[PDB]
């Protein structure tokens, strides 16, 4: 039998939001250039000239 | 600096090679040798003053 009492009911969400998924275009990366590349011991990458 | 431009003019002025035959790897070897030799006195005194 329908019952309205108990088939009422309230629901919870938020307000309002935006999907974001790509998580890469809020973040800039310009590199060095390319002839002063250092590694791990602080040495230049290329140590011939 | 690409250090291979003094040694390519220093092979030139020798005059007797051509630069298009003796790659690059040979003159920055050359390079490392040379780096060796005391230099003479009067361009030292030079580059001090």
């Amino acid at each position: 039998q329908f019952d309205f009492r108990n088939s009422m009911h309230m629901l919870t969400s938020n307000l309002t939001f935006t999907v974001y998924s790509d998580l890469l275009a809020f973040v800039s990366a310009d590199t060095v250039e390319p002839i002063n590349a250092v590694a791990f011991d602080n040495m230049r990458i290329m140590n011939e000239l | 600096k690409k250090m291979k431009a003094i040694v390519e003019d220093f092979l030139k002025r020798l005059h007797i090679f051509d630069v298009a035959v003796a790659p690059d790897d040979q003159m920055y070897r050359l390079r490392d040798r040379l780096r060796l030799l005391p230099v003479e006195v009067r361009r030292l005194d030079i580059f001090n003053l």
